[PDB]
């Protein structure tokens, strides 16, 4: 009932997956052992066994054990089966062409089985969360081939994918423009709903919202764990105005190109700024609608608003989200679409988020993630696609992806299809 | 994931066994075998460099290689010698006379067959190998031409893997052969088109660093050998040790050179400090980044601003906040646009590990390629074609077995290779 | 000359000094291990 | 350029104190 | 009936401290932000002044603002720091340097903007705002320039809301800086244009009461803060509770200006009778009248008996018969007609609220349009013009970007502004 | 934030900075290794292992102090960089000094300084220490200024400069030196501070009562006067003066910069509670010719501006009084178009006292900075001097045959000239 299967790809995915089983433990009370100590809820990420303990639904794939050997090794040693945690021997490197060519293949069939024994326990299961970053190769080449097996396999099941595009001006990798527009490919074609999560945005609301000089990948994977339980506290609690996976996907998503859909998360305090600031749900909303409170460096007035999902969490009222929903309509500066007037989805919860222990992440009663889709996210493909071909116009790192056994007019077919996603953010965006 | 160290030649057998006592020490291991460190992570990645005795030793995955005894005698004399497994030793009664002739032809392929026996099994005990590293020097005969011989053999049956590779190019300032540029030219062609990447160790830079950065009294060969193998522990770091972005060899060369042609690579170290700044000067990421783009640092002694920085990685060692270690490199992207090149963007690859070298609290390999790396390409084959105007010295090759036309083909690839280094050093978009 | 004197500020507090926790040990569960 | 033994103030000398200071320190420690 | 109000420089980042912990403390409200008042009165209108959260603290609706950082940090510092918003301390990184454009051109201009952000936040959440305060002074330099410069932008957004401006300006005898004439006169103007009325404070009129009045060996600039407080509080009294006969900041203004550019006025405040003389001083109104019009407890540097008042109000505080309170007005009027001007009957003004101070079971604020503003201005700008005749000090301006025309301007603005009160308090019918 | 940089220049501006430095960690609590058992960071740069180093640069051409300094009991403060000595010294040469041994070396002094800059946010400052008597603080001086005003541009300038004494001098080509630095600190320095050794020595023997005191009660003084100028950065108080804050009072125009320096009370441990300690008293004894640090009689001039900063337990009451009364006593004159001509900077943190020194403990102390006409005094007798040395062509060819040209010297006599007659043309009433 309401049963969702986590994935975790590459180790930017184990990291942000472990970071959001930290913040479903926390916010269940299930200990690390694996068991309540002192109402079903947890079904939706915990599986029962009859000794009572819990086994979150999520399978772990990488091809390289530094981190999953962790993973095994550290505090949920006993939470997380050491099955299901499944990491190959040598890794993608970057490389497109040797996670969906050359290893990928052979440790995407033990994947599937495992998909298939996490799914056969599922007698309500309604999505797959898969969680990586387009910048790798397992992210990309691995990523896309277990996308495209899942999707042949499952037919119009949900995928929500929350990947870590490469930001505009911090990037690790060189031959990530290459992964990017290669595994846009897959994140087109077999993904439902995929929800950007670059690290240039996170890290900037850290250090003007938390008032903390030297956060890190924890802090930016505990804010990724903060929007993917709002995401999923929806179905996972009861709440006024409760929203599905299917439910908010089919009336975010416009047409099936369309899929691609930009992110943010309010209020999010310190703890000396927690106890001053008015968290009236109209001002958390303006965060909410302001760039700067944005987990994706996509600022959204060079755009046009489309479809709008607020799911607010805490003690919120319909008469309190209708009123900012009225006070965002007739502020000017965002511009919404003229076809869809409405275009707004109001899902709430009556769980308060829950902040874990030493996190930056304050106690605070009321809380909103935004989920939208506009036509802002054009500029963001614009610039990763005018990387990818000012790195490729003669031919720099393509030699790998060519003597990895992958042919040479993909490369063709990538630009051909991010130049038509180009093309049809301009044909909406453009007034009828 | 696991890498076989070959040491060739005296100066290749030295480095190496500098970087085994660094690796052994940081893995927790003593030179009599036994493992005493207090921590699990030495454990858990022991096995990439290390292999199980009956008795739990640990052996390390190295293999030597030299035309003279001497080398062994000092090697097993050495603190940490007797770690090395015997069978690895294996070593020739003449040495090459710094012939590559002798090293590449004739003594060496002698030996070579038991050489890759070793290799062979050494590589089947590993149960799923990652790749291998050579350590040698292209000065003397003995560690240029028999090394060349083993890579060029080693290729052949393990062709998808990775071939790490540590060449010493002399320079003329400490130039103490007179066939230097002979055996640099014989040796640089099969190491250029027979292997992923070949990255070079100068010691005019090594001296100058222990000249005007570090400033000892009587830093001698093994000061530079402990620089050298500190980052050579360095570089594999992310691959022993987790971190919050990890990275190997493959991973780091697959991103470390646009062109398959292009794979040689000037080092780095951060931070090194003399007893006039250790206690004073703070041990911050500021400080790490500042002193990985500047020649006093860096340890090869071509200077990098006559050059383009064709690409970058930087390797971080130690706790650490995961912005600065990319922010403070889009500031000198955003800063030296004229030293980094234009049709690649973010022309720097950033690692994090987590465990920094034993002593340290933050550190730094800095491994990249430019187009400076052309300059003493140039300058070998000035020295190489002044000496081949009239042969000279070129008896003791020719009657060795080489013919005189094969000097002429290792002259067409450095000529290719430095012309090649400077149309993409003023290349365009 | 020795290594850790060559390489580290404090020559014999830094090599004595155990190795740093992984980040995962540090941040994911300590509060956990309290 | 002639090199003075320890306790002459010219070249490198403040370096050559610490190094034999910190050499100090080491030896005592093992 | 919302106020919402703001510090500029360390003189007015000082005195709004005071008048916030003296207005709290009226409110009772905790320096924490909680609520430990024990009246109704107080949280009936508790809105004007102190924003509440979701979390129940009463958050003062102010906005620090200083070019300086120490002052934020002393503020911080001070017991009732932590009552203030922090997002609201808008503060730079290089001090303004006593200089008018290092506050009002170039560096106020870029720290600005997020104060008006940060100050149109806070407007919106009011149902509807009485208007803007400011609390600052001409003598400093970020005090003044920029101030004024939030003075002017304020306007262009806010036309029809009163703005409550309190400047602390200076005397030579307790002139502490050379450049008081300067960032007087570029300051002035402002004053003038752009506040409905402005009510002024002066240095040496503080220290005389201190010294005369109330007969302290030890008043510091926290002893006089209080003082300048009592007013900045009574000033409100009406708004801020329920009154007998009630008025507002609009009321003040449209009784105490008849002409739009007549408008800066003086200060005084009862009752201030030292603790020796306060056991043989029966505490009336009947006294607190002359209290009320007594040279020597008044708060501007400036005699009345050399002026003559224009239009003058007064608003008391406490349980007093408005039987008594107004036949007593009355008598000063006919007493002294000479003083105040004949062509406007009942220059006095009278104004009854309930709630008085703390301890004081009647209190009274006074507010007057004395004509011997005139001397204070005349005598100013003759302090201007003796350098200004030089071209002295004036070089810090000129690099800064400032011209000689708007110096010229201001300087006759002062003359026309002045030059109004002596031909008004000589007129005759 | 308030960050000074201090410069030390050559063997004077080494030695004062040595005894600045000894007051700084004083009155810091920093112990001589450098710890200490937010006011510090002004001066001192705190670094992961706890420890602060001072924010100096001294920069000598020949290695004897420097190496006192490396070899004293503060070898463990001191960075062993940012301690710049070169190999030969100038020599009493203002032209060996900024043109052949200081070209070598100016360039390494830019990058030392500009490292210190990159580890300050809040730069606000530049505390020059140096003596144009000699040649080495004259010469490096004068380049050193030259480039880092020409480089970071408009930031704030102190230079705090040893000029030749009309009688008491130590080498006979000062005169010369003064005259040819005169021109570069008129130039490059935002505010030029008197340190004159006669009124010094003149102020030790009569108040701090010392029968033969040298020059380290002369750097005591010295570093006492700049402890009081900076704490009103450094410290909280109720007038808090930074350095723009004071500068921009100090300079009516851009060739009117040096300025007059005084400290009280300057008494021993014996007198100290024999007077009387009043605000009145000691702003009296400040204003008084004597109690002075620069030999030049301020009643045959006449004041422009003054800064009066107060350290201590003082309060503005008295202040005022003092004021008023230095107003109504005619024996001191100020100029008739400055009426208010005073900055008053008052701070809460008493001075401290370097323990074997001669200053006493004191409640409250005054440092007054003051620009003034009497200034053309000093500089009419260092120009007649260089007259009379130079009618007949004296210590000439030691500067010629380094690389200056003999017009260099006239122009620099022109330069002088120009700065008197405009100390005269402001100094005249209307
Ligand atoms: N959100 C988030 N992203 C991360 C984190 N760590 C790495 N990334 C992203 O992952 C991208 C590259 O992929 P990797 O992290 O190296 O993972 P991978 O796909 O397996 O690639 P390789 O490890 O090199 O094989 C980088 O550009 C980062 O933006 C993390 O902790 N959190
Ligand atoms: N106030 C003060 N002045 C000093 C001190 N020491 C030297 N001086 C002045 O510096 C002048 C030069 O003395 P030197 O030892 O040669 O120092 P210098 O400034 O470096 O001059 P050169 O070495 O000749 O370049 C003397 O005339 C003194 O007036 C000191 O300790 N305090
Ligand atoms: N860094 C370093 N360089 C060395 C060492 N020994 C020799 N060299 C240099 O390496 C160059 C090649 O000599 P080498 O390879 O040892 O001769 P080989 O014994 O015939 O292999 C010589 O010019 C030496 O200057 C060493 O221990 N460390
Ligand atoms: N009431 C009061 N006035 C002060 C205080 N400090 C300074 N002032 C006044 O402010 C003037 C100097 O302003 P200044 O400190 O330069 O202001 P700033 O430039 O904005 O920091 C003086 O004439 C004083 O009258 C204080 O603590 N209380
Ligand atoms: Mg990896
Ligand atoms: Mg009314």
């Amino acid at each position: 009932m309401r049963e969702a299967i986590c994935i975790h790809i590459g180790q930017a995915g184990c990291q942000v997956g472990n970071a959001c089983w930290e913040l479903f433990c926390l916010e269940h009370g299930i200990q690390p052992d694996g068991s309540m100590p002192s109402d079903d809820a947890f079904n939706t990420f915990f599986s029962e066994t009859g000794a009572g303990k819990h086994v979150p639904r999520c399978l772990f794939l990488d091809l390289e054990p530094t981190v999953v050997d962790e993973v095994r090794t550290g505090t949920y040693r006993q939470l997380f089966n050491p099955e299901q945690l499944v990491s190959g021997k040598e890794d993608a490197a970057n490389n497109y062409a040797r996670g969906h060519y050359t290893i990928g293949k052979e440790i995407v069939d033990l994947a599937l089985d495992r998909i298939r024994k996490l799914a056969d326990n599922c007698t309500g299961l309604q999505g797959f969360m898969v969680f990586h970053a387009v910048g790798g190769g397992t992210g990309s080449g691995l990523g896309a081939l277990l996308l495209e097996r899942l999707s042949v396999d499952y037919g119009k099941k949900s995928k929500l994918g929350y990947t870590v595009y490469p930001s505009p001006q911090v990037s690790t990798a060189v031959v990530e423009p290459y992964n990017c527009v290669l595994s846009t490919h897959s994140l087109l074609e077999h993904t439902d709903v995929a929800t950007m999560l670059d690290n240039e945005a996170i890290y900037d609301l850290t250090r003007r919202s938390l008032d903390i000089e030297r956060p890190s990948y924890t802090n930016v994977n505990r804010l990724i764990g903060q929007v993917v339980s709002s995401l999923t506290a929806s179905l996972r609690f009861d709440g006024a105005l409760n929203v599905d996976l299917t439910e908010f996907q089919t009336n975010l998503v416009p047409y099936p190109r369309i899929h691609f859909v930009l992110t943010s998360y309010a209020p999010v305090v310190s703890a000396e700024k927690a106890y001053h600031e008015q968290l009236s749900v109209a001002d958390i909303t303006n965060s909410v609608f302001e760039p700067a409170g944005m987990l994706t460096k996509c600022d959204p007035r060079h755009g046009k608003y489309m479809s709008c999902c607020l799911m607010y969490r805490g003690d919120v009222v319909p008469k309190d989200v209708n009123a900012a929903i009225a006070t965002i309509k007739t502020k000017r500066t965002i511009q919404f679409v003229d076809w869809c007037p409405t275009g707004f989805k109001c899902g709430i919860n009556y769980q308060p988020p829950t902040v874990v222990p030493g996190g930056d992440l304050a106690k605070v009663q009321r809380a909103v993630c935004m989920i939208a889709n506009s036509t802002a996210i054009a500029e963001v493909f614009a610039r990763i696609d005018h990387k990818f071909d000012l790195m490729y116009s003669k031919r720099a790192f393509v030699h790998w992806y060519v003597g990895e056994g992958m042919e040479e007019g993909e490369f063709s077919e990538a630009r051909e299809d991010l130049a038509a996603l180009e093309k049809d953010y301009e044909e909406v965006g453009a007034e009828s | 994931r696991e890498i076989v160290s070959c040491q060739a030649g005296q100066c290749g057998n030295q480095i190496g066994s500098k970087f085994w006592e660094v690796i052994s020490d940081e893995h927790g291991v003593d030179p009599t075998g036994t493992y005493q460190g207090d921590s699990d992570l030495q454990l858990e990645r022991i096995n990439v460099y290390f292999d199980e005795s009956s008795g739990g030793r640990y052996v390390p995955r190295a293999v030597l290689m030299d035309l003279e005894p001497g080398t062994m005698d000092s090697v097993r004399a050495g603190p940490y010698g007797q770690l090395f497994r015997p069978d690895n030793f294996i070593f020739g009664q003449s040495g090459a006379g710094n012939n590559w002739a002798k090293g590449h032809y004739t003594e060496g392929a002698e030996l070579i067959d038991s050489v890759l026996d070793v290799c062979r099994k050494e590589a089947e005990s590993c149960d799923c190998l990652q790749g291998f590293q050579l350590s040698h020097s292209l000065g003397g005969g003995t560690g240029s031409g028999m090394g060349t011989l083993l890579i060029s053999k080693l290729r052949e049956e393990y062709p998808d893997r990775i071939m790490m590779t540590f060449s010493v190019i002399p320079s003329p300032r400490v130039s103490d052969t007179v066939v230097e540029p002979y055996n640099t030219t014989l040796s640089v062609h099969q190491l250029v088109e027979n292997s992923d990447e070949s990255m070079c160790i100068d010691n005019e830079a090594l001296y100058d660093i222990c000249f005007r950065t570090l400033k000892l009294t009587t830093p001698t060969f093994g000061d530079l050998n402990h620089l050298v193998a500190a980052v050579m522990s360095g570089v594999t770091c992310c691959l022993r040790f987790p971190g919050q972005l990890n990275s190997d060899l493959r991973k780091l060369a697959v991103n470390l050179v646009p062109f398959p042609r292009l794979h040689f690579f000037m080092m780095g170290f951060a931070p090194l400090t003399s007893r006039g700044s250790q206690q004073y000067r703070g041990l911050s990421v500021a400080e790490l980044t500042q002193q990985m783009f500047d020649a006093k640092n860096m340890m090869q002694a071509a200077d990098p601003r006559h050059g383009r920085y064709l690409t970058a990685s930087a390797l971080f060692r130690g706790r650490m906040s995961t912005k600065e270690v990319d922010e403070q490199m889009l500031n000198v992207q955003n800063k030296n646009s004229s030293y980094f090149i234009e049709w690649i963007p973010n022309n720097i690859k950033s690692s994090i590990c987590d465990i920094p070298p034993k002593g340290l609290k933050m550190s730094v390999t800095f491994i990249g390629n430019n187009t400076c790396i052309q300059e003493m390409f140039r300058r070998v084959g000035e020295q190489f074609t002044g000496m081949f105007r009239r042969k000279a010295f070129l008896h003791w090759y020719t009657g060795e077995g080489m013919d005189e036309m094969e000097f002429t083909e290792a002259e067409s690839n450095m000529n290719d290779l430095v012309s090649e280094y400077q149309q993409y050093q003023d290349a365009t978009v | 000359i020795d290594r850790a004197l060559l390489f580290s500020v404090d020559p014999v507090a830094d090599p004595a000094a155990p190795l740093p926790l992984s980040t995962y040990a540090d941040t994911y569960g300590a509060f956990y291990y309290a | 350029v002639q090199q003075y033994s320890p306790g002459v103030l010219i070249g490198n000398w403040f370096e050559d104190i610490a190094l034999r200071e910190d050499q100090l320190k080491l030896y005592k420690n093992q």
